[PDB]
């Protein structure tokens, strides 16, 4: 919104916020996850462990991907 | 040539006189160097040099006097080598905050 | 034989190197006789000058004196002797001898180690 | 962790970890001839001097014959 | 290493001017008075067993806290005995220290550089004009109090048809980042 | 100069041992043997093949660890790869990077302003190796000469579009060099 | 103003631009450490003589000044004096980062923050040092820039 | 494009070099990428014909073929096109930089920018 | 009369075309490098040494890293030492080639310039493959190097060494033995060993007279004490003997390069301790302590103990020294940069005395004055 | 050819300057046939992390200072003496005039 319009003026292509909101939450069986950024840990971001006790999806705070516990 | 520090006020005065002599002898060269003959007034230039020397009387340290003479001779060499009613408060106030 | 070249371009081979060295060392001793005896500079000068004079008197050939002294280049030795004469003249011209009394010197010694791969001037063998 | 980064499928100790860096091939390369080899196989000084002198003499003879023909 | 001629010097050198000595693996250090520096360097250069006959360089260090802020350092080398030595003194803005151009002819340009960068004048220099900075430079750049970007900047003035010098008005001011850790001490 | 004169006489006697040697030296100095040899080498290189690169169609070899044009990448999902950690300008020796940031709408830490001077960047790769997330990379592109300094003054949008354009080559180089890390 | 006179003017301008593009005679202003890379550009591999570039040591015969290296307050007057002697058809290529905006010495006394403050530069070549490939790219960009000079048309329509 | 050889002379060199070459690929912009091994020196065994003879530019090489042309990678442009990322990305654009103010890049504060943004970091009272 | 030449400014006093004296004005490339180094962290100050004496890039990095390690006392691994030696000798070859060919062009010989630039382009390709850029590659860091060698580099360097032995033979055949070259060089700007010691000459300009002193043998700062190379000296110091010394130094640099390639070990490329050397990308992305140390080393720097030292290396120009004074902080308090061009350009005055203008330019070429290092 | 009469070209062990594309640089650096593995620590210092013993930066002895007075100076001056074996050794070196092909036949390098 305001932040996106502040750093970008194209207002014709899709901003990263919209893309990251469009990517669906990732369902995982366990209670904790290891968030690395991509398939190669060495090419992603520092490993982030995310707690999934809260019902709502949890943002990774790195490459935010919204992991959600299975049950 | 650079000389040792003057150990006496008389020696410092003699060095000041020598520097003033050098400035006076080098004044006509500055005439052809700069070419401001319309409003130069070589006599006025000599008066201004004397006024600078006279406003630098508050100094009493011979070391400071020698350093000032060294820097003055350096400046002389540089010039020879051609290297260039609303009160005061209200004007600054109208100009900017930082004054 | 005769030395074809001394290697150093500034230095030039001298035929009467032994005689020049003998004269320079004798004059060194005569001049250093004027220095006060308590000073370590005079003691060191007398030591090495007497040693060099003795070896150059005993050995006749310049090759022999170079080999026995271990410094080599009798021309370099002559240059060193002339510089010693100049230094003795200077220390006679100005008087540095004697502690000034109420004198303090701060000797500083730290044993901070350095790695083996930094440039350190290795001692000669 | 170094073991985690350089893990081997069947290693037991931290030693004998896999390693592969740039280095010599088995055999240690070949000599490269640091010195200089300049062969002087040109004609000898006497040979070229004799050639020049004979050329000059025969050429002056030919000049004489040509001058005779032109005359 | 090679602390031979350093110890030999301290054994033979007159004790009058050796204000302090430092035995270190980072370099053997002599600190003396400005009055006797010329004599000390003459002794070292001419003595047969301490022949530091080549002057590596002359440097200046600024210490605003001390009374004599400037520290003049002389790095010398002995190729005959293969060892480096360091001889330094302390000088302030106004006092003139002795020049060693007569002993080491290479010292002229380093002494001019020291004058240029700090303001330490020398007594017997054949000439002491500025060497590195611009003609008509006013300050001494290497002093700690001297601003990094200087006081003036140059530009082309079309009416004057020349490059003029004006007080600094630079955009994108220098951003000093304070990275220092409070637990480093 | 007497020493020089006697050295010259000794050398002349040394190199004039016999008539064969003096004749050979005179002939060599008269017939320009060294000049002829230099000419022959010059002719050999005239007739040998050339090493000219034929610039616009054939370009010089490079390496994946090449420091060309600063650029900003993105995650495969599409979000900006750059958190606002500000390690760029903390390490940038030339201070060519200026960054300002604030919390985004969804609470994510993102940079609201990120500009790099290409007239102040020394092209040293300190930022690309100080990046914890491999966000800024010095791309392989180097033919980006501009007619204006203002054009050479980049910003976040230009860096992001450069990263999007050169994403595939940057990714290949990053894989190859992350092997070497 | 017509359509045939316009075509003739366009042909004349094309010929003039072709001549000026194929006969660029730049002069090196080789300070600091872009000059070595410039000599690499002038070497056998990325040869400049193919495109018509030959370095003229005299500023009076040169076409465009290529300033490569750091511009110092002590040297900027010399740069301006040498630039003023160049003929009226003239161009400037600022190579590197020092000559563009001060580069790695931007926050430094006695350093001109880019040669743009002293002379009007036409093309900047980013890099530190810019690859000889990139410098030759900048020279080709200068050729492209002087490939759209309608001098005859501008003179005609005055 | 062979008539351009007479007034170009550089395309002439390229055509001379494409005698024994093998066309290793072609991009979507028309550039034809050639490779030629065998008795060829190292620096001249890969090249491109830009298919724009009039105004060919060195920046017309797409990033997919840039590495292969510059000898960074052995991967041709087809594999990099296959590996091109999705959900984001822009098409390759040449270094115009002088073809127009509407084409060149402008800062947010530049007067030539279509939308110029003020920079004061404070909001006035604005009665 | 005074004749002025105007980044080399030089005023000459002439009588009969004979140079009575020559005075250089040098400040034209002053950039405040020492002030900026004082204002910047050590890692941020390494590129300044990259820029100083730019013809020989990695020699200055080696000197700076050695000084920092001396003030820091960190052990550099053997593989890092060997690759540093290899690239220092590559740097020496590059600098000698450029110096010789620029000198030849100043004399009048134009053709060896481009052959030696083909060789230099090969070496700069080596630089660009091993590190970021062809020039000013910040590859040598305190505690080791930036990155490991790419695979195949050793084989390529071996091929280059063979072809470069051929090239040095080639260049020596063309230049050495030429009557014009000899007439230009011999008995031009001769220096006695006493004069060189007085004026503080170093490197080729000091070994030309025949002082028989080299830094790599007097104070070996690397595996140099395991490389059994040769150090040439000049019988009578002049331009010709200095040129021959440079040729021999190129040959010995090739020798050292081959030895390093042959006996390079397998191990790590930088200091083991992460307090002084940054951790790898995988380690910082996987380990909490490694992330902390990467963050601290890239915001702050390693805090060297408060001390002052002078570290000198045998740069291709001569003895390049750095005098580092610290105060325990992350930034260097003082950094004096002794370059082996500052003394040689002083030597120009007495070297080009009673000579002519062409002899003056020949002496300048022989001394190989790079103005960046003299204006440090 | 005229250049094989004399000079470096006549030498049988002469190497051409141009490198062939099929033998100089076989694999591009970004596509190498084998994957690297660069060590970053000794095997000992992996599961045995202990920094207070290998802290080479801070594990240095404190600087020692001693203020010598006139009495101490005189004591050392009287105690000390000079012998022929206590003088500093000279770093002596000399030219040899050795042929270029003397070390390894000019091949070994
Ligand atoms: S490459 Fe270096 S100079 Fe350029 S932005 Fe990154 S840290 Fe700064
Ligand atoms: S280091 Fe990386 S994540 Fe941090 S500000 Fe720079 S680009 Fe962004
Ligand atoms: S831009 Fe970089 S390479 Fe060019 S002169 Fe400046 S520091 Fe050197
Ligand atoms: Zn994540």
């Amino acid at each position: 919104s305001n932040h996106t319009a502040k750093w970008m003026q194209d207002t014709s292509k899709k901003s990263p916020m919209e893309l990251i909101n469009e990517v669906p939450p990732i369902k995982v069986e366990g209670r904790i996850v290891a968030c690395e950024g991509d398939t190669n840990p060495a090419l992603g971001h520092p490993i982030e462990f995310i707690c999934l006790d809260l019902p709502e999806p949890a943002v990774c705070k790195y490459c935010g991907l919204r992991y959600v516990q299975d049950h | 040539k650079v000389l040792p520090n003057s150990a006496s006020v008389e020696e410092a005065r003699q060095r000041v006189f020598d520097f003033f002599r050098a400035t006076c002898r080098s004044l006509p060269s500055v005439m052809e160097i700069y070419n401001l003959y319309d409003v130069t007034s070589v006599a006025q230039l000599r008066s201004t040099v004397a006024s600078e020397i006279r406003k630098n009387i508050g100094v009493s340290d011979p070391k400071v006097i020698d350093m000032l003479l060294f820097k003055g001779m350096e400046e002389l060499m540089n010039v020879v080598n051609h290297s260039k009613a609303i009160s005061p408060f209200l004007k600054n106030f109208y100009s900017s905050n930082y004054f | 034989k005769v030395k074809a070249s001394t290697g150093i371009v500034g230095l030039e081979v001298v035929p009467n190197a032994r005689e020049v060295l003998i004269g320079l060392y004798s004059k060194t001793l005569k001049e250093i006789q004027k220095v006060p005896e308590d000073e370590g500079y005079r003691k060191a000068v007398e030591s090495f000058t007497k040693h060099r004079l003795s070896v150059c008197k005993e050995e006749e050939d310049w090759e022999a004196i170079e080999k026995r002294l271990g410094c080599g280049q009798v021309e370099e030795l002559i240059e060193e002797a002339q510089d010693e004469l100049k230094l003795i003249s200077y220390m006679i011209e100005w008087d540095p001898w004697g502690v000034p009394d109420d004198y303090e010197c701060e000797v500083i010694e730290n044993d901070a180690p350095v790695p083996k791969h930094v440039p350190l001037h290795r001692p000669p063998p | 962790t170094e073991a985690y980064i350089r893990n081997k499928p069947g290693m037991v100790s931290v030693k004998d970890m896999p390693v592969l860096q740039d280095g010599p091939p088995p055999g240690g390369f070949a000599p490269v001839r640091f010195a200089r080899r300049i062969p002087n196989k040109g004609p000898s000084a006497v040979a070229i001097f004799l050639a020049a002198f004979g050329t000059f003499s025969w050429g002056m003879y030919q000049v004489g014959q040509g001058n005779k023909i032109r005359r | 290493d090679n602390q031979f001629i350093f110890k030999y010097s301290w054994e033979t050198l007159p004790k009058k001017w050796v204000k302090k000595m430092e035995r270190s693996e980072h370099g053997n250090r002599f600190d003396t008075k400005t009055d006797y520096l010329f004599q000390l360097l003459c002794f070292l250069k001419l003595h047969t067993y301490t022949r530091v006959q080549v002057l590596i360089d002359i440097c200046g260090v600024d210490y605003p806290s001390r009374k004599r802020r400037f520290e003049v350092v002389y790095n010398l080398l002995s190729t005959r005995y293969n060892s480096r030595i360091r001889v330094q003194t302390s000088a302030d803005e106004v006092t003139r220290i002795s020049s060693v151009v007569s002993l080491f002819p290479s010292a002229g340009w380093w002494e001019r550089e020291v004058w240029d960068m700090f303001g330490v004048s020398f007594i017997n220099h054949p000439d002491l004009r500025r060497i590195l900075t611009d003609y008509g430079f006013e300050g001494h750049p290497l002093r700690k109090d001297f601003p990094l970007s200087g006081y003036v900047e140059v530009r082309y003035d079309d009416p004057e048809k020349r490059v003029v010098s004006e007080p600094i008005e630079m955009t994108q001011e220098f951003r000093y980042f304070d990275f220092a850790s409070p637990w480093e001490q | 100069t007497k020493l020089e004169d006697e050295q010259r006489e000794q050398l002349a006697k040394e190199i004039s041992k016999d008539w064969s040697s003096v004749f050979e030296r005179s002939i060599n100095t008269l017939f320009l043997t060294e000049m002829v040899r230099g000419l022959m080498l010059t002719l050999k290189y005239f007739f040998e093949t050339k090493v000219t690169i034929n610039y616009p169609f054939e370009k010089g070899p490079l390496s994946p660890r090449f420091r060309g044009e600063h650029a900003l990448r993105r995650y495969p999902t599409g979000e900006e790869r750059c958190i606002a950690c500000k390690l760029c300008e903390a390490i940038c020796p030339a201070q060519a990077i200026t960054i300002e940031a604030e919390e985004r709408e969804d609470g994510s830490r993102r940079t609201t302003r990120y500009d790099i001077d290409m007239t102040k960047c020394i092209y040293c790769g300190f930022c690309q190796e100080a990046c914890p997330v491999d966000a800024i990379v010095e791309g392989p592109n180097f033919e980006f000469a501009t007619e204006t300094h203002e054009e050479l003054l980049y910003d976040k949008e230009k860096l992001l579009e450069n990263g999007d354009r050169w994403e595939t080559e940057i990714a290949e180089n990053l894989r190859s060099e992350s092997l070497y890390r | 103003v017509s359509k045939a006179a316009e075509f003739v003017i366009s042909k004349v301008d094309d010929l003039m631009n072709w001549a000026r593009r194929g006969s660029i005679w730049p002069m090196t202003f080789g300070l600091a450490c872009c000059a070595v890379e410039m000599m690499h550009t002038g070497a056998a591999r990325y040869d400049l003589d193919r495109f018509g570039i030959i370095f003229r040591p005299s500023p009076r015969q040169s076409d465009c000044m290529i300033v490569a290296g750091t511009l110092t307050n002590k040297m900027a007057p010399a740069l301006r004096k040498v630039y003023d002697q160049m003929p009226e058809p003239r161009w400037v290529i600022s190579m590197g980062s020092c000559a563009n905006g001060g580069g790695y010495y931007h926050y430094s006394y006695s350093v001109v923050r880019g040669c743009d403050r002293i002379v009007p530069v036409d093309i900047y070549v980013p890099g530190c040092p810019p690859t000889a490939e990139a410098l030759l790219y900048g020279l080709l960009q200068l050729q492209k820039k002087i490939n759209r000079r309608k001098d005859f048309l501008h003179w005609w329509t005055k | 494009g062979y008539l351009r050889c007479l007034p170009d002379g550089n395309l002439l060199q390229t055509k001379i070099h494409n005698i024994g070459a093998t066309l290793v690929g072609v991009d979507k912009f028309g550039n034809k990428y050639y490779e030629k091994l065998g008795d060829t020196q190292y620096g001249r065994h890969r090249w491109v014909e830009y298919a724009e003879k009039s105004r060919y530019n060195a920046s017309q090489v797409p990033p997919e073929w840039h590495g292969w042309l510059h000898f960074i990678t052995d991967h041709t442009g087809d594999e990099l096109l296959l590996l091109k990322p999705k959900r984001y990305g822009v098409e390759h654009k040449e270094n115009l930089s002088g073809e127009g103010e509407q084409y060149i890049y402008h800062s947010k504060g530049h007067a030539l920018n279509p939308g110029q943004r003020d920079w004061t970091r404070y909001q006035p009272w604005e009665s | 009369f005074t004749l002025n030449f105007g980044s080399l400014r030089l005023v000459l006093e002439m009588n009969g075309e004979v140079v009575e004296r020559a005075e250089p004005h040098i400040g034209l490339l002053h950039r405040g490098t020492e002030k900026l180094i004082e204002y910047k962290t050590y890692l941020q100050a390494l590129p300044y040494f990259d820029r100083l004496d730019y013809v020989s890039t990695m020699a200055q990095e080696h000197a700076y890293s050695l000084a920092v390690e001396r003030l820091l006392n960190c052990e550099v691994p053997l593989r890092a030492q060997y690759i540093r030696v290899l690239f220092c000798e590559i740097t020496r070859i590059l600098n000698h080639l450029l110096a010789l060919t620029t000198h030849a062009m100043d004399v009048g010989a134009s053709t060896p310039f481009l052959w030696a630039f083909e060789e230099r382009e090969k070496l700069l390709e080596f630089y660009e493959r091993v590190s970021g850029a062809r020039m000013h590659a910040s590859f040598i860091r305190p505690g080791g190097v930036a990155q490991d060698l790419p695979l195949g580099l050793c084989r390529d360097i071996d091929s280059f060494t063979q072809q470069f032995a051929s090239r040095i033979d080639e260049l020596e055949e063309m230049l050495t033995g030429n009557r014009i070259w000899k007439q230009r060089l011999v008995d031009i700007g001769t220096v006695t060993a006493q004069q060189a010691k007085d004026w503080g000459f170093s490197g080729v300009m000091l070994r030309g007279p025949g002082v028989c002193w080299d830094l790599r043998r007097a104070a070996p700062y690397d595996v140099y004490d395991q490389l059994d190379f040769d150090v040439p000296v000049g019988t009578r110091g002049d331009c010709y003997d200095r040129y021959c010394i440079r040729i021999e130094e190129m040959r010995q640099s090739m020798r050292i390069i081959w030895q390093c390639l042959n006996k390079i070990p397998s191990g790590m490329i930088k200091a083991d301790d992460r307090k002084l050397c940054p951790p790898s990308r995988c380690r910082m992305k996987l380990s909490m302590e490694s992330s902390i140390h990467h963050f601290e080393l890239y915001t702050e720097g390693f805090s060297v103990p408060a001390s002052s030292t002078y570290t000198a290396v045998e740069a291709p120009k001569g003895e390049f020294g750095v005098f580092l004074v610290s105060n325990g902080s992350n930034r260097p308090y003082r950094c004096k940069i002794r370059a082996p061009g500052f003394a040689h350009l002083q030597g120009l005055d007495f070297m080009s005395k009673h000579h002519m203008l062409a002899d003056v330019v020949t002496i300048i070429g022989t001394q190989d004055i790079v103005f960046g290092e003299v204006d440090r | 050819k005229p250049w094989e009469i004399t000079g470096p070209c006549a030498d049988p062990e002469y190497r051409s300057a141009v490198p062939l594309a099929t033998e100089y640089r076989l694999q591009c650096p970004a596509t190498t046939k084998e994957k690297p593995c660069i060590p970053n620590s000794l095997p000992e210092t992996v599961y045995d992390i202990k920094y207070f013993s290998r802290d080479q930066r801070r594990n240095r002895p404190p600087i020692r200072r001693t203020v010598l007075k006139k009495a101490d100076v005189e004591k050392l001056a009287k105690e000390q003496t000079f012998a022929v074996s206590d003088f500093p050794p000279v770093y002596l070196n000399s030219a040899v005039e050795e042929d270029i092909n003397a070390i390894g036949g000019g091949y070994q390098g």
